[PDB]
């Protein structure tokens, strides 16, 4: 159920080579809160910005949720070559997302010979393990 | 290299 303490979800960004603004995935519910993948072009040299967002649309300023997660960019040719980084963060209204502005080089992810991009699509994945939130379901 | 918010 949505109360699950962990989950793995993916989001495929299309027309990736042409990305110019931040894109958000639909929500995946964990601990009954909406978690989303956020991707955007950055420049450390261009790089892929990859963040995990939590409960960002809520007007509440009383909530908080500590979570650990594995942010991964899927390599469709070989799963063992997927690029991953781990995070640990206390999510709350003032810091509702966390990740890396320079997750990996843009030139690498968009290289047709590396295996991360196909038909200009790149798939992002997040495995999140969150603790029970505070200031939500009193 | 280092994590942060998207801000």
């Amino acid at each position: 159920t949505s109360w699950r303490s962990e989950a793995t979800f993916q989001f495929t960004v299309e027309r990736f080579s042409r990305l110019s603004e931040s894109v958000l995935s639909p929500p995946c519910f964990v601990r009954n809160l909406p978690w989303k993948i956020m991707v955007m072009p950055r420049f450390y040299q261009k790089s892929v910005g990859f963040f995990l967002q939590c409960n960002a649309e809520s007007d509440s300023t009383s909530w908080s949720c500590h979570a650990q997660a594995v942010l991964k960019i899927i390599n469709y040719r070989d799963d063992e070559k997927s690029f991953s980084r781990r995070i640990s963060h206390l999510f709350f209204h003032k810091e509702n997302d966390w990740g890396f502005s320079n997750f990996m080089a843009w030139s690498e992810v968009t290289d047709p010979e590396k295996g991360f991009i196909d038909d200009d699509k790149v798939t992002f994945e997040v495995f999140v393990q969150a603790d029970a939130p505070h200031g939500v379901a009193w | 290299v280092s994590p942060s918010t998207s801000y």
